[PDB]
C-alpha cells in the first residue's frame, strides 16, 4: 500500500494506490483506499483491511452521531475517535491510518495514526509499505502553501515512485481534494504516471 | 526434607528433619516442619514451605471452628479430609504440599497422608520428602506394633538420621513428637551433627564413616 | 514478551540481640550492570517499634512495605490503638504475601524488633509467605556470602574450646549491640568486595525499648 | 502485554543548588526509522513540575492526558488550587507511580520510563524515576535508556553525592546537561540533534527552552581516518 | 492407579483391583481398596490420575445414595452406569476433566442378572462379560477370550481371575502388590479376604 | 571490563580496570588485562578472559617468530591481521574483544578488534561493559594533538568512569604508554582508588578451635638412598 | 544436568607467611544422593599441589593427565616442576579442549623451591588464570567460600593460625551447601614439610 | 537394565543383579544374568541402556582375557577397574557414548583382600564397602549404613543382602524378578543357586 | 549503512556514511566504508563488517596476484572475484557489496552484489539499510553523463536524506572519485549536508 495526505493553500488532498495483495497475488487491483468518515473528513487506510474497514465504519458512526447532536465535527475530533479505537485495541489491531479534513476555520489538516495508536499532526503524511521508498523524495519536494495543481503533481510523482519500487503497491492513483469548493475525486492511470 | 510418622501400641510417633533449601544453597538449618493444630493433632510438612504453613494453619482455623460448633474435638479422619478438600480446589494450580496428619481421637490413634493432588491415605506408617526412601529402609526392618515409647522414639529419630546422612537436601536437626490420648508430647530438637557421632559410637553403625 | 519482574540487587541483614535487634541493608539500587541510586533507603521504620526490609524486586518491596504500614495503621483503628506485637506483624505479613501466591511479591522480607518479653526478635520470610523467627539472617544478593560468616561468628558453629579437641563446643555467649554492629559492618564490607551489586552505603536500624535508631556507613562505590 | 512501536529515547536530569534541570530530544523513532522530528517529551504540570517521558509515544500521549486531567480535577472545589493546594511534584509522581505499578500488575504496562522533576512548596528539589515495572528510585542525577549508561557518568562527575548539590550552580548544571546531550547525539543511533530543556528553580520558577540544538561538535578528525587497518589511501 | 479387572459370571460380578499406591519412586501403600459401594447391589472400581479417582468415586457415591434415600429405591446398575457415563462425558469438555476410568459391577434384582459396565474417562460406556482398563486388558483378554463361559460359577470365575493375575504378575514390569477381590450378587457385596 | 585506547602526539596509550567477574561475583580484584604481544605492541581484552589471553599469547608467539624470521621489529598491522583472521575463522566462538595499540617503524597505531573478526581504526576507543561510561568521557574531553600527560589523564579518567558507574568494572587502573623512539612503560596499578578499609574486628581464631580427627606427614620428597 | 554441580565439592587455598594451605571436602554424590565420603580432591606432583572441583570423572582424568605430564617433565628437565610453571601447564592443557572442555575448577598451591615464595592460583574450566595473593576458591559453595575467606582472611598468618582460618572458611561454607561436606581435609604446606589434617564435621 | 547391588565383606565380594529384561510393556525374560567374568577372580555386573550393556561388558571381557593370555598373569581388580573407567571416560565424549553403569567385584590374590569398585557411565570410579547404581541405593544404603561391618562373614553378607532385596521388593514400584547372587573370593567366582 | 556508487562523464564516484552500530549504540561514528581492492577499483561495504572486511581482504589479495601475472585487472574481473566469494559462501555470509572502478578503455563502471551473490552492472547503485529511503529520490534525480560537481551534489543530497531517515546511518559523508586524473578523497560534515 502507498498512501499520503498533503495540505496546501486551499485545503488538503488525500492520495492512494489501488492494489490489495494476499501474499504475491493481487486480490484487488482497483481498491478504493480513500474512505469517507464525514462530508469533508476522509482517511487513508493501511494495514489489515478488515481492521481498518471496521474502524472507519465505527468512526463514521460516531461522527454521524456527533453531528446530529453537536454539529459538524473538527478534523482533530475525527482523529481523536480513530486514535481512541486504535490505541485501546492496539493488541488486536493492525491499522495505520492517515486522517485528513477541511474546516473553514482550521482549513486543511492532516493527522497520522501509526500502529501504536499515537497521533501526529503534520503538514503532510505518508504511510503504507511503499512509503519507505519516497521519504527522501517527499522531504525534498514538499513545500507549504502549494497550489492545487502543484500538490496534485507532488502526490502523483511521489506515489508513482512508491508504486515503481513497492510490489505491494500499484494499479491506479486515486486522489480526493478537500476544499471550501467541495469534494473532488481524481484518478490517474498507469500510462500517465509511469512515464513521469 | 525427610518426614515420617507411624502408629504403634502407645500412639503415634512423628519425626521430621529441619533443613530448608533454595537450589544447592541451604537456606535454613532449623525449620519447624511440624504444626501443633491442637493438643491432640499434629501436621508434618514436606514440599513448598509457604504452602505447608498457610494451608495447615488454615486447617487449624477450620478444626478450631469445628470444636466451637460441635463442642467436640474433630477426628483425625475429618481433619485430614478437610485438608485434602482444600488441595482439590487449587487442583493443578501448582501447590506443593506433602503432609501427615497425626493424632488421637475416639477410634484411637490416627494417621493420614495427604498430598497436593488431593490424595488421602490411611495407614500405620508413612514417610515423605526427598529422603523418605532412606527412612523407609530403617523403619520397615525395625518397626513393630509392640514397640515401647522409648524404642519407638529412637526408631523415628534413627530413621531421620539415616536420611539426613545420605540425602543432601535433608539434615540440620531432628524434631520428635509422641502423640498419646492425653495429647502430643514434644521430645526435643536433636542436632544431626552431634546425634550422628553419638549413634555411630553407641550403635556401631556408619562403620564406613571415619570419626 | 513482557517480564513483570526485575532485580534491583541489594542485600539485607537482621541480627537479634538479648534486648535489642538490628536490621541493616545497603543503599545501592541497580538494574543489570547500571547503578540507579547510591542512596535509596531499603530498611523502614514501620511503627510500633518494628523495622522492615523487602529485598529483591524494589517495586514489589515498596508495595509490600506500604501495605504493611497500612495494616499497622488499620490495626490501631480497629483494636483501640493496641500495639502490634512483632509475632502478630509476622503472621500478618504471611497473609499479605500469600494473597499473591500465584503472582508473588518477588522479595525476601525481614522484620526486626522486640518480642512481648522485651527480647530481640528477627523474622524471616520467603516470597510466598513462609516465615520463621530467627536469631540471625542475611537476605538478598550476597546472602550466601554472609550467612556462613554469621553461623560462625554469631552462633559459633564449628568452633570448639581449645585443648578439648572437638569434645566441648564454644559456649553461646550473648552479643552486645557494639559487637553486633562490627559483624554487620564487616559482613557488608566483605560482601561489597566480592559482590558487584553490593556497595555505596550501609544503613543500620537498631531497635531497643527506647525506640528506633539509625546509623549510616559509607561503602565502596565501584 | 505489548511491544513499543513509536519510541522516544533518553531523558536526562540532575539536581543543582536551587532546583532541577531536565532534558530530552524531540525525536519519535519507528524502529530504525527516524519518523517524527517534532515530538515534545517534556511535559510541564503547573509552574513547579516537569515530567520527562521516554519509551512508547502512544502511552506518553495517554500519560500527558492523565496529567492534564489531574490539574483539572485538582482545581475542582479548590479555592487554593493556584496556591497552598496546588499540585506538587511528589503528588504527580506518586500518582504516576501508582498507575505504572497497577498496569504492570495487570500485565498491560505503560511502556515508558518517566522522570518527574520539580521543586516542592518548601523549596526542596524533587527528582524521582519510575518505569513500566513500577520501579522507583531517586538520585542527584537521573537518566533513562542510553542516558543511564552515558549521561549519568558525566553528570555524576559534577554531582557525585548529596553534598555536591549546594556547590553546583545552574550554569554548571545546564552546561553538563547540554554536553551530555551532545554525547548522546554522537553515540545513540536513536537520538536527534534537536532537543528541549527545562529548568525548575525555586527563585526564578519554570524556564522551558524549546528548539535547542547540539552544537560545537567534533568531526574534523574523521578526514585522517582511512580504512579499517592496513589501508593508507 | 493401575490395574482393575472385572468379570460377569452366571449369578454374580467379580471385581479385582490392585492394592498399590505409588508417590514418586516409593510405594506408599500395598493395601489400598480402589472401590466404592454405590448401593447395596452396585459396586464401582476405579483407576486414573491421583486424587481425581477417589473424589469422583465419592461424588458418584453421594449422588446415588441421595437418590436411594429420596425414592426409597435402588437404581438399576444400568441406570447408575448411564448416570456415571454422563458425568464423565460432561467432565471431558470441562476446564479440568476428571481423569478416571471405572468398572461398575452390579446385580439387577429386578431382572435377576449380574451386569458389568466398563466406562473410560471420556464417557465411553460398554456392557461386557469381562473388562479391564489401561494395559490390563493387553495381558488378560486372551485368557478370558479362551476360558470364559457365561454359565460359569463364582468359584470358576475366581479361578479364571487368579490365572489373569498370575499372567499380569509374570509379564507386567509393574509390581501392583496383588489385588483385592469383591463379589457382587443377589445377596449384596462381599470381599474375598484370601486371594 | 572497561578498557580504553587513546592516541597522542608521539604515541599511544591503553588502559584497563582490574576486576574480573563470575556473574555477579568478583573472582579477582586485581586482574591484569593489559597483555603484551610484543615489547612495543600491547593489547587489552574484554569478553571471555581465557580467549583474550590464549589469542594474545598465540599471536604474540607467532609475531616473535615472524620478527626473528624477517630481522625486523613487529608491526601492529601484522598483529591486527593475524588476530582478525584467527578470530574470523572461529566465527565469534572465541569471545575475544581487544583494543590493540603499539609503536613500530611505521609509527603509532590504535585498533579495536571484535570477536567475529571486524577491526576499526581510531584516535580514541573503548571496549567492554564499561565502554559507554568511558566513551562519554572520551567524547567530552578528547581533542586533537594531545600530549602524553593529557592522554594518560584522559585514559585513566575514562577507566574511572567505568569503575564507578559500571558494576562489571572496578578496583584499580592499569596503564601502558607506547611512545615513538622509546621503550614502552607498563604502569601496573597506576591508580589505586579502591583500597578496602580496615575491618572493625580481627577474626584470627584461638589455636585448637577446629576439631581434628587425624594428622599425618605428607611425603613430597623423592625415594631416599640407603 | 549441570556438569559442574552433579557430583558437588569444594576446594579453597590460602597463602600465609612462608606457607600455603589448600583444603577440600570429601563428598562425592549423584545429585541428591551421597555416594562417597572419601573422595579427596587434592593431588600433588612433587611439591606442587592441585585441587580440582567439578565433574568427578574429569577430576580423576585430569589428575592422571597431570601425573603423566609432570613425570615426563621431571625425566627430561631432571628436576621437579614448580607451581608457576605447573599453573601454565594446567592452563595450556585446559584450553586445548576449548570447545569440549573438562568441567572442572582447578586450584594450584605450592611454594617455589628456589625463591621460597608462596604461590596459589585458580582457573576457570578452560584455563583463565587467577593468580591471587590472598586466596582462591572453587566448587558448588564458591559464593559461600568467597564470603568466609573475604571476612576471615588476613595476610601473613603463621601455619598453625592459617590452618584454623582455612578450616573454618571451608567448614562453615560447606554447612551452607547441600552438595558439599561429608568430611574435609586440610594441607598445611611449608618449604620442606607438609602436614595433612582430616577435620571433624557434621555428616549430613 | 535396573538393579545391581554390591557388598564387600571380610574375605569376599558379593554382587546381586536383577533378572528382569523388559521390551515395551512386556517382561521378555526373568532369568537374565547381568554379569561377565573378566578374570578368574574378577567379576563385573552391569546396568544401563539396552544393548550397550552387554556389548560394553563383552568388549571389556575380551580385553582383560587378551591381557591375561599375553602376560600369563591376572590383573589386579584395581588395574581392571582403572582400565574400565578410562574406557567409559573415553566413551562419554564420543559421538555416541556407551550408557553403562558397572560394579566390579574382585579378590586381589596379592594383597589377599576383596575389592568392590563402583563406576558409572561418565567414568566416575569409587572404591566402596558396598555400592549400587540408579535408584537401588536410595532404598538400600540406609540398611547398609546401619548393619554393615567390615569383619562380616560371607553368610552375614548374604543375610544383609536379603534384607536389601526385601526392602526393594516392598518399596520399589518396579518388579525386577528377584536377583542372581554371585560371590567372589580367593577360590574364584561361584553363584548362589538358591536366593 | 548508506552507500552508493555513481558513474559519470569522467569516471565514477563512490559515496558512504560513516556510522557503525551495535544495536542502537554507535560503535564507530567515523567509519571508512570505502575500501580499496586495487589502485582504481574500490568497493562499498554493507552487512556484517567481519564478513565484508574478510572478503575485501581476500579480493585485494587476488587482484594483487592477478596484477603480478596478467597486469591491471578490469572492474568486471574484480566484481567476479567478489561474486565468487559471496555466492559460494552465501550460507555463511551476510555481505552486500558495491564494486566501482575506472579503466581508460571501459571508463567508470559500477557493479552491485546483493546478499545472494548475484551480480548486476548498473549506471549507479545504492545499498545499505538507508538506501530504502532514497530509491524514489535517486531514480528521479539521476542522469547519465553528469559532471563531477553534479555527481558529487547528487550523492551528497541522496546520502543526506538516507542519513536523515535511517538511524543506522549517519556521521560524515565520505566520497572517492575515480577518474583518469587519479584518486580523490572527499569528506562532507553534518553542518554542510544537514542544511540541504
Ligand atoms: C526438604 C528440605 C526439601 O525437599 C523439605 O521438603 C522442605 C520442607 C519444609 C517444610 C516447611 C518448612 C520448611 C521446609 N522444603 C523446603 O525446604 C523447600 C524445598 C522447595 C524448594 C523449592 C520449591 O519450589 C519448587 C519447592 C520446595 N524450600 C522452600 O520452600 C524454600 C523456597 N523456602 C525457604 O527456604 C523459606 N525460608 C528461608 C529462610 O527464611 C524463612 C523462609
Ligand atoms: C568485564 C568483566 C566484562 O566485559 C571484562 O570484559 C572481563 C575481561 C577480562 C579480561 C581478562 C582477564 C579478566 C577479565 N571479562 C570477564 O571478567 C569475564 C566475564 C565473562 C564471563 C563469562 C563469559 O562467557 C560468556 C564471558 C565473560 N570473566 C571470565 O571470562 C572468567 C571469569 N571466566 C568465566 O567466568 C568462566 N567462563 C568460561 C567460559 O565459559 C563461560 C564461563
Ligand atoms: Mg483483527
Ligand atoms: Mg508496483
Ligand atoms: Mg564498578
Ligand atoms: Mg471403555
Ligand atoms: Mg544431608
Amino acid at each position: 500500500t502507498s498512501i499520503m495526505a498533503v495540505t496546501f493553500k486551499d485545503g488538503v488532498i488525500l492520495g492512494a494506490d489501488s492494489r490489495t495483495t494476499t501474499g504475491a497475488y493481487i486480490a484487488n487491483r482497483v481498491t478504493d483506499k480513500l474512505t469517507r468518515v464525514h462530508d469533508k473528513i476522509w482517511c487513508c487506510r493501511s494495514g489489515s483491511a478488515a481492521d481498518t474497514q471496521a474502524i472507519a465504519d465505527i468512526v463514521q458512526y460516531h461522527l454521524e452521531l456527533y453531528t446530529s447532536q453537536y454539529g459538524t465535527p473538527s478534523t482533530e475530533t475525527a482523529a481523536s475517535v480513530f486514535k481512541e479505537l486504535c490505541y485501546e485495541n492496539k493488541d488486536n489491531l493492525t491499522a495505520g491510518i492517515i486522517v485528513a479534513g477541511y474546516d473553514d476555520k482550521n482549513k486543511g489538516e492532516v493527522y497520522t495514526i501509526p500502529l501504536g495508536g499515537s497521533v501526529h499532526k503534520l503538514p503532510y503524511a505518508i504511510a503504507g509499505s511503499g512509503s519507505t521508498f519516497i521519504y527522501g523524495y517527499c522531504d525534498k519536494n514538499f513545500r507549504e502553501n502549494m497550489s492545487k495543481e502543484e500538490t496534485v503533481d507532488f502526490i502523483k510523482h511521489s506515489l508513482s515512485q512508491a508504486i515503481k519500487w513497492d510490489g505491494s503497491s500499484g494499479g491506479v492513483i486515486r486522489m480526493v481534494v478537500l476544499t471550501a469548493a467541495g469534494v473532488e475525486r481524481l484518478i490517474f492511470y498507469p500510462d500517465e504516471y509511469e512515464q513521469l | 526434607t525427610t518426614t515420617l510418622a507411624f502408629k504403634f501400641q502407645h500412639g503415634v510417633i512423628a519425626a521430621v528433619d529441619s533443613r530448608a533449601s533454595a537450589g544447592s544453597y541451604i537456606s535454613a538449618l532449623r525449620m519447624n516442619k511440624v504444626i501443633e493444630i491442637n493438643p491432640y493433632l499434629l501436621g508434618t510438612m514436606s514440599g513448598c514451605a509457604a504452602d505447608c504453613q498457610y494451608w495447615e494453619r488454615l486447617l487449624a482455623k477450620e478444626c478450631r471452628l469445628y470444636y466451637l460448633r460441635n463442642g467436640e474435638r474433630i477426628s483425625v479422619s475429618a481433619a485430614s479430609k478437610l485438608l485434602s478438600n482444600m488441595m482439590c480446589q487449587y487442583r493443578g494450580m501448582g501447590l506443593s504440599m506433602g503432609s501427615m496428619i497425626c493424632g488421637w481421637d475416639k477410634k484411637g490413634p490416627g494417621l493420614y497422608y495427604v498430598d497436593e493432588h488431593g490424595t488421602r491415605l490411611s495407614g500405620n506408617m508413612f514417610s515423605t520428602g526427598s529422603g523418605n526412601t532412606y527412612a523407609y529402609g530403617v523403619l520397615d526392618s525395625n518397626y513393630k506394633w509392640d514397640l515401647s515409647v522409648e524404642d519407638a522414639l529412637y526408631l523415628g529419630k534413627r530413621s531421620i538420621l539415616a536420611a539426613a546422612h545420605r540425602d543432601a537436601y535433608s539434615g540440620g536437626s531432628v524434631n520428635l513428637y509422641h502423640v498419646t490420648e492425653d495429647g502430643w508430647i514434644y521430645h526435643g530438637n536433636h542436632d544431626v551433627g552431634e546425634l550422628f557421632w553419638k549413634v555411630k559410637e553407641e550403635e556401631g553403625s556408619f562403620n564406613n564413616v571415619i570419626g | 514478551q513482557f517480564n513483570p519482574y526485575g532485580d534491583n540487587g541489594g542485600t539485607i541483614l537482621g541480627i537479634a540481640g538479648e534486648d535489642f535487634a538490628v536490621l541493616a541493608g545497603d543503599t545501592r539500587n541497580i538494574t543489570d550492570y547500571s547503578i540507579n541510586s547510591r542512596y535509596e533507603p531499603k530498611v523502614f521504620d514501620c511503627g510500633d517499634n518494628i523495622v522492615m526490609s523487602a529485598n529483591g524486586f524494589a517495586a514489589d518491596g515498596d508495595a509490600l512495605v506500604k501495605r504493611f504500614k497500612n495494616s499497622v495503621k488499620w490495626y490501631h483503628f480497629d483494636h483501640n490503638d493496641k500495639k502490634l506485637s512483632i509475632n502478630s506483624a509476622a503472621r500478618n505479613i504471611q497473609h499479605l504475601l500469600y494473597s499473591r501466591r500465584f503472582f508473588p511479591y518477588y522479595v525476601y522480607n525481614i522484620i526486626a524488633g522486640l518480642d512481648e518479653d522485651g527480647k530481640g526478635a528477627v523474622y524471616s520470610f520467603d516470597p510466598v509467605g513462609s516465615y520463621q523467627r530467627e536469631q540471625c539472617r542475611a537476605g538478598g544478593a550476597a546472602a550466601s556470602l554472609i550467612m556462613p560468616f554469621l553461623d560462625n561468628q554469631v552462633n559459633f558453629k564449628n568452633q570448639y574450646e581449645p585443648g578439648t579437641n572437638g569434645k566441648v563446643k564454644k559456649p553461646l555467649k550473648y552479643l552486645s549491640v557494639e559487637e553486633v554492629i562490627k559483624l554487620v559492618r564487616d559482613s557488608f564490607t566483605s560482601a561489597t568486595e566480592r559482590h558487584i551489586q553490593v556497595g555505596d552505603g550501609l544503613e543500620i536500624l537498631i531497635v531497643t525499648k527506647d525506640g528506633v535508631r539509625k546509623e549510616f556507613y559509607e561503602l565502596k562505590r565501584d | 502485554t505489548q511491544q513499543p512501536i513509536v519510541t522516544g529515547t533518553s531523558v536526562i536530569s540532575m539536581k543543582y543548588d536551587n532546583g532541577v534541570i531536565i532534558a530530552a530530544d524531540n525525536l519519535g523513532s519507528y524502529g530504525s526509522l527516524l519518523r517524527f522530528n517534532g515530538v515534545e517529551r517534556l511535559i510541564p504540570v503547573g509552574d513547579n513540575t516537569v515530567v520527562g517521558i521516554s519509551g512508547d509515544i502512544s502511552d506518553m500521549q495517554h500519560i500527558e492526558r492523565l496529567l492534564k486531567d489531574l490539574v483539572t480535577e485538582n482545581a475542582y472545589d479548590n479555592p487554593l488550587a493556584d496556591a497552598e493546594e496546588a499540585l506538587e511534584p511528589s503528588y504527580i509522581f506518586e500518582y504516576l507511580a501508582t498507575v505504572m505499578y497497577q498496569r504492570r500488575s495487570k500485565m498491560n504496562p505503560l511502556w515508558n520510563a518517566i522522570i518527574v522533576a520539580g521543586v516542592q512548596s518548601n523549596g526542596d528539589q524533587f527528582l524521582r524515576y519510575v518505569n513500566l515495572l513500577g520501579v522507583t528510585y531517586s538520585s542527584p542525577t537521573l537518566a533513562t535508556g542510553f542516558g543511564a549508561h552515558m549521561a549519568n557518568p558525566l553528570l555524576r562527575k559534577v554531582v557525585d553525592r548529596e553534598s555536591d548539590i549546594p556547590k553546583t550552580t545552574v550554569q554548571v548544571a545546564e552546561e553538563a546537561i547540554v554536553n551530555a546531550m551532545r554525547v548522546l547525539y554522537y553515540r545513540d543511533a536513536r537520538s536527534s540533534r534537536n532537543f528541549s530543556l527545562a529548568i525548575i528553580d525555586k527563585n526564578t520558577g519554570l524556564t522551558f527552552k524549546k528548539n535547542l540544538q547540539v552544537e560545537n561538535m567534533k568531526w574534523d578528525f574523521a578526514k585522517d581516518i582511512k580504512g579499517y587497518g592496513t589501508q593508507k589511501i | 492407579m493401575d490395574i482393575i479387572l472385572g468379570i460377569r459370571v452366571q449369578d454374580s460380578v467379580i471385581l479385582a483391583s490392585s492394592k498399590a499406591v505409588t508417590r514418586g519412586i516409593s510405594v506408599l501403600k500395598d493395601s489400598d481398596d480402589k472401590t466404592r459401594q454405590l448401593s447395596p447391589h452396585t459396586l464401582m472400581s476405579f483407576a486414573g490420575e491421583a486424587g481425581d479417582t477417589v473424589q469422583f468415586a465419592e461424588y458418584i457415591q453421594a449422588n446415588i445414595q441421595l437418590y436411594s434415600i429420596r425414592e426409597d429405591y435402588e437404581l438399576s446398575p444400568q441406570a447408575v452406569s448411564s448416570f456415571v457415563r454422563q458425568e464423565l462425558a460432561k467432565s471431558i469438555r470441562s476446564r479440568r476433566p476428571y481423569q478416571v476410568n471405572v468398572l461398575i459391577g452390579g446385580y439387577d434384582k429386578k431382572k435377576n442378572k449380574p451386569e458389568l459396565y466398563q466406562i473410560d474417562y471420556l464417557g465411553t460406556k460398554v456392557e461386557l462379560p469381562y473388562g479391564a482398563h489401561g494395559y490390563s486388558g493387553f495381558y488378560t483378554f486372551s485368557l478370558l477370550d479362551h476360558h470364559y463361559r457365561p454359565d460359569m460359577t463364582t468359584e470358576e470365575g475366581l479361578d479364571l481371575l487368579k490365572l489373569c493375575v498370575q499372567e499380569l504378575e509374570k509379564r507386567m514390569p509393574m509390581d501392583f502388590k496383588g489385588v483385592i477381590v469383591k463379589i457382587v450378587d443377589k445377596d449384596g457385596i462381599r470381599q474375598v479376604d484370601d486371594f | 571490563t572497561t578498557i580504553v585506547g587513546v592516541k597522542f602526539n608521539n604515541g599511544v596509550v591503553i588502559a584497563a580496570d582490574t576486576r574480573s567477574t563470575q556473574g555477579p561475583i568478583v573472582a579477582d580484584k586485581n586482574c591484569a588485562k593489559l597483555h603484551r604481544i610484543s615489547p612495543k605492541i600491547w593489547c587489552a581484552g574484554a569478553g571471555t578472559a581465557a580467549d583474550t589471553e590464549a589469542v594474545t599469547q598465540l599471536i604474540g608467539s607467532n609475531i616473535e617468530l615472524h620478527s626473528l624470521y624477517t630481522s625486523r621489529e613487529p608491526r601492529v598491522v601484522s598483529a591486527l591481521q593475524m588476530l582478525k583472521q584467527h578470530l574470523f575463522k572461529y566465527q565469534g566462538h572465541i569471545g575475544a574483544y581487544l583494543i590493540v595499540a603499539g609503536v613500530d617503524p611505521t609509527g603509532s597505531h590504535l585498533f579495536s578488534i571484535h570477536a567475529h573478526g571486524s577491526t576499526d581504526v581510531g584516535y580514541y576507543l573503548s571496549l567492554g561493559s564499561g565502554s559507554l561510561a568511558a566513551m562519554a568521557v572520551l567524547e567530552s574531553h578528547w581533542k586533537q594533538d594531545l600530549t602524553k600527560e593529557e592522554a594518560i589523564k584522559l585514559a585513566s579518567d575514562a577507566i574511572q568512569a567505568g569503575i564507578w558507574n559500571d558494576l562489571g568494572s572496578g578496583s584499580n587502573v592499569d596503564v601502558c604508554v607506547m611512545e615513538i623512539g622509546k621503550d614502552a612503560e607498563y604502569l601496573r596499578n597506576y591508580l589505586t582508588p579502591n583500597v578496602r578499609e580496615e575491618k572493625q574486628k580481627s577474626y584470627k581464631f584461638p589455636r585448637g578451635t577446629t576439631a581434628v580427627l587425624k594428622e599425618s606427614i605428607v611425603n613430597i620428597c623423592d625415594i631416599q638412598e640407603e | 544436568s549441570d556438569p559442574s554441580s552433579i557430583n558437588g565439592g569444594i576446594v579453597v587455598a590460602m597463602t600465609g607467611k612462608d606457607c600455603v594451605a589448600i583444603a577440600c571436602d570429601l563428598r562425592l554424590g549423584s545429585q541428591s544422593l551421597g555416594v562417597s565420603n572419601k573422595f579427596e580432591k587434592i593431588f600433588h606432583y612433587g611439591h606442587v599441589f592441585l585441587g580440582i572441583t567439578g565433574l568427578a570423572t574429569d577430576v580423576t582424568t585430569l589428575n592422571e593427565m597431570f601425573r603423566y605430564k609432570t613425570n615426563l617433565y621431571k625425566l627430561k628437565e631432571e628436576r621437579a616442576i614448580e607451581p608457576e610453571t605447573f599453573t601454565q601447564l594446567v592452563s595450556s592443557s585446559l584450553y586445548e579442549r576449548r570447545f569440549g572442555p573438562y568441567f572442572v575448577g582447578p586450584v594450584v598451591a605450592g611454594i617455589n623451591s628456589k625463591s621460597g615464595k608462596p604461590f596459589i592460583a585458580g582457573f576457570d574450566l578452560i584455563g583463565c588464570i587467577d593468580e591471587a595473593k590472598d586466596f582462591i576458591v572453587s566448587g558448588t559453595a564458591s559464593d559461600q567460600l568467597f564470603g568466609m575467606c573475604e571476612s576471615l582472611y588476613e595476610p601473613n598468618l603463621e601455619p598453625e593460625d592459617l590452618f584454623e582460618t582455612i578450616s573454618q572458611a571451608l567448614l562453615n561454607a560447606a554447612d551452607r551447601d547441600a552438595l558439599s561436606g561429608w568430611g574435609a581435609v586440610v594441607y598445611i604446606i611449608k618449604k620442606d614439610e607438609v602436614v595433612k589434617r582430616y577435620l571433624k564435621m557434621r555428616q549430613d
